């Protein structure tokens, strides 16, 4: 395990603290979630951001930052502005930023 | 089929 | 059954064939669209609307253009642009219109 590892486990485990619901904890799925697969063409969530860490699949913080940013643009495409998805998509989105700054 | 997640 | 009556049921018959699947026939309910009544503060359905012809509730056919159009709008605002529901709220919308007149 190197040291990009346990850099990007503590930012995920901080950025995971911020959904305490779990809704970004596990992808999404069409049965939940209607129309999801055809809307949002590639999806991302906590659960597959930290088996790319121990796949070793992150170089950088910025690739790392990528992915949550693909994560929370795609909840901010797919959920109505109204719900809590949507919100807490915003919110996080530059929270987390500012946080790995 | 309608709406979005909930 | 005054004449507004069997002029409305004519406009009401044209506009249903318009929606062959029914998703207009009947009030939607927050089963099937989450969140739905918090965001929809006055739903309309065809179904509604044949009631309120035999309840003499339409004067004229002004008022009756007003619900259908509010059926229309309730669906626009609920459901995102690229859904079956949307596309169809729109086409019928604005030839609906153009039929009664």
């Amino acid at each position: 395990s190197t040291p990009i590892q346990q850099l990007l486990e503590h930012f995920l485990r901080q950025l995971q603290r911020k959904d305490p619901h779990g809704f970004f904890a596990f992808p999404v799925t069409d049965a939940i979630a209607p129309g999801y697969s055809m809307i949002i063409k590639h999806p991302m969530d906590f659960g597959t951001m930290k088996d790319k860490i121990v796949a070793n699949e992150y170089k950088s913080v910025t690739e790392f930052k990528a992915d949550f940013k693909l994560m929370c643009d795609n909840a901010m495409t797919y959920n109505r502005p109204d719900t809590v998805y949507y919100k807490l998509a915003k919110k996080i989105l530059h929270a987390g930023f500012k946080m790995m700054s | 089929g309608k709406g979005g997640k909930g």
